[PDB]
């Protein structure tokens, strides 16, 4: 079990870990959170009681380091740094704890669901689509663009997903037009898969990391790169039989822990509808097909 | 964007662009088999693709073979016309390939776009226009060889004969729009109006009668005549 002490909490704010959150006021000695499961990424988030815009988090795994936030005055928000004097670690957390400052992440033994979340979710494969090799966390906010959303302005505080469309050459091999576009299987397969992700789970990796940034951050770009790759599994007459399972899985935990008001604008009517029921693959999500139409009817 | 009654006389300055119409494409009779079910027969088909400024036609005939052992026919019909309008680009020298494609109907946008994705500055475009171009089969001469075709074979027309020599292509357009519009709404009136007087001869080159000026507009009354009273007609009015 790891920490992340916090200097103070200078400003009121909303603060999240995980599928967690806690609201701490404007100096409040609040120290940190602490019993933080090791072994998964995590993700500490914060909204501003005065600026319910812009929210923004750091994604870290404490195996790669010992971190800590920090308010910044001149910037204006809560900072996740490193602090590299082990000893000098062990001590502030020590105090901490000894003076009971720090709510412990708040986990229930019997729920998967963080795991759920962030299977395939790897801090490495996050470094590379949040660019900025000095940090060994990544910063995200509600504002970030993606490199598909610029080509349609500033590169370094862009989200490098990787750029998926289904009326590109990439997408369609010249004479299999038709055949290309009504059934993505080579785009997914022989380009996405073998050429690009290698591997089934850093393709579901991107998948989760992209849902989770629109769920927490409300990034537009998130939602958008989310559901195109689902859409290309669903639209794909050929899928591996593992994958159809995972992504079943993948889904459903997804749309359990949505919020409710937010349906609306994280959930897209038209893939959805095409997935779960027009798709090669309308039939081999049982699992999330069920979810949906008890939870969102209204959306299908 | 769409292309609608504001933009239209975009259609005449001089962008090079075509309409593409495939309503005629995939043409059937469905018929009673012997068991007393319904089967189709497909009959030859064509693209229209028109360059409204200049009239000229590029109509590519459809051999009913290319349906051969094919399923989902209405549907492969958009691509095989997204097929042919691209290579009928690409075989247009640089400086004539069109800088816009307008599809008549809707779901040819992306059987086209997906064909010319070697274009990427042809833009394709839609209309909110209720264009009449799939009367062009009420032009007998055009139906004659589509109906004769045994293979696939593209044939070059003039659609607006010579009247360029005389008019602009503003009410050239206006002209085939209307008398395609007649043709559509009611073939045998609007026939037997063209060819009452056998006097007024189609030029062995020519798909219209070669009617004088004064001709032409009694024709337009006809026509516009014959638009109005089908209306009342259809709906009672």
């Amino acid at each position: 079990m790891n920490t992340v002490p916090f200097t103070s909490a200078p400003i009121e704010v909303t603060i999240g870990i995980d599928q967690y959150s806690f609201n701490v006021k404007e100096n409040q000695p609040f120290h940190g959170i602490k019993d933080i499961p090791i072994g998964h990424v995590h993700v500490i988030h914060f909204q501003h009681a005065d600026n319910s815009s812009m929210r923004y988090g750091y994604w870290f795994d404490c195996r790669m380091g010992n971190f800590y936030i920090q308010y910044d005055p001149k910037d204006g928000l809560y900072k996740m740094m490193e602090e590299r004097d082990g000893a000098k670690f062990e001590n502030i957390v020590h105090n901490f704890k000894e003076r009971q400052m720090m709510v412990s992440y708040p986990k229930i033994d019997e729920d998967d669901t963080w795991y759920n979340l962030t299977e395939f979710v790897q801090m490495d494969k996050i470094r590379k689509i949040v660019r900025k090799d000095e940090n060994q966390f990544s910063y995200v906010d509600s504002s970030m663009t993606t490199v598909q959303e610029n080509e349609l302005s500033d590169p370094a505080h862009s989200l490098n997903y990787t750029v998926i469309n289904f009326k590109s050459r990439e997408a369609i091999r010249p004479g299999h037009e038709m055949e290309d576009f009504l059934d993505k299987s080579y785009y997914l397969n022989t380009v996405m898969l073998q050429g690009i992700f290698k591997n089934s789970s850093n393709y579901f990796g991107e998948l989760q990391f992209a849902f989770l940034n629109a769920m927490f951050f409300g990034n537009y770009g998130s939602s958008l790169q989310w559901h195109a790759m689902i859409e290309l599994i669903c639209s794909s007459a050929t899928v591996p039989k593992h994958m159809l399972d995972k992504l079943d899985e993948i889904l459903y935990y997804q749309i359990k822990t949505l919020p409710e008001q937010y349906s609306d604008i994280l959930l897209n009517e038209r893939v959805w509808n095409i997935c779960l029921y027009s798709s090669f693959q309308k039939n081999s999500l049982h699992n999330t097909e069920k979810i949906m139409e008890n939870k969102y009817p209204e959306l299908l | 964007g769409a292309m609608n009654s504001s933009n239209y006389a975009e259609l005449f300055n001089n962008d090079i662009k075509l309409f593409v119409d495939d309503t005629n494409v995939y043409r059937v009779t469905v018929h009673k088999t012997f068991e007393g079910n319904v089967a189709t027969k497909a009959i030859n088909g064509c693209i229209f693709t028109l360059n409204p400024k200049t009239g000229h036609l590029f109509l590519k005939i459809i051999h009913t073979s290319v349906w051969a052992g094919q399923k989902r026919l209405s549907q492969l019909a958009k691509w095989k016309t997204a097929e042919e309008v691209s290579a009928l680009v690409r075989s247009l020298p640089k400086e004539e390939q069109p800088k816009q494609i307008i599809v008549t109907r809707k779901a040819m946008l992306d059987p086209l776009e997906v064909h010319m994705l070697d274009f990427p500055n042809i833009a394709i475009r839609p209309t909110e226009l209720r264009l009449p171009f799939s009367a062009a089969m009420s032009i007998d001469k055009l139906s004659d060889v589509v109906m004769k075709a045994t293979e696939p074979q593209m044939v070059l027309f003039n659609i607006y004969d010579d009247w360029l020599d005389r008019i602009s292509s503003y009410t050239a357009f206006s002209r085939l729009t209307l008398l395609l519009r007649a043709l559509k709404t009611n073939e045998e009136s609007a026939k037997m109006i063209l060819l009452s007087d056998p006097t007024i001869t189609i030029k062995s080159y020519h798909l219209w009668p070669s009617f004088t000026d004064e001709q032409w507009i009694t024709i337009e009354s006809q026509m516009r005549d014959l638009i109005l009273t089908e209306y009342g007609r259809k709906y009672n009015v």
